[PDB]
């Protein structure tokens, strides 16, 4: 063209602020981890109290 | 893994080390070697000519 002809290295760009993450697929063992006695994977909060190894 | 306070046991044993460090310097000062005019060399790091 021969109108106002802007340069190739003078053309603007733009960078976005919103970023994407990668999917993780949380857990398939999550409904089965409880602290009661009739659970498959049983937890113990006895060392969350006073002390121990 | 423990219940005993290691912090307070390390602060009491640290004030008590700078008391042993003071009389370890007075014993080293009494056994000094006065060479010539305020030149005190310790007995371990003195030569045979500084002792003569």
């Amino acid at each position: 063209m021969a109108d106002f002809s802007l340069a190739t290295a003078s053309q603007r760009k733009e960078w976005s602020n919103k970023a994407h993450m990668e999917y993780v697929r949380r857990s398939r063992f999550a409904p089965y981890i409880r602290n009661t006695e009739n659970s498959i994977f049983q937890g113990y909060s006895d060392l969350e109290k006073r002390a121990g190894d | 893994r423990t219940e005993i306070d290691v912090m307070n046991a390390a602060k009491q044993s640290l004030t008590r080390y700078f008391g042993e460090l003071l009389r370890d310097d007075i014993i080293e000062a009494l056994g000094s070697v006065v060479t010539t005019g305020d030149t005190t060399v310790n007995y371990g790091s003195a030569s045979a000519a500084n002792r003569n």
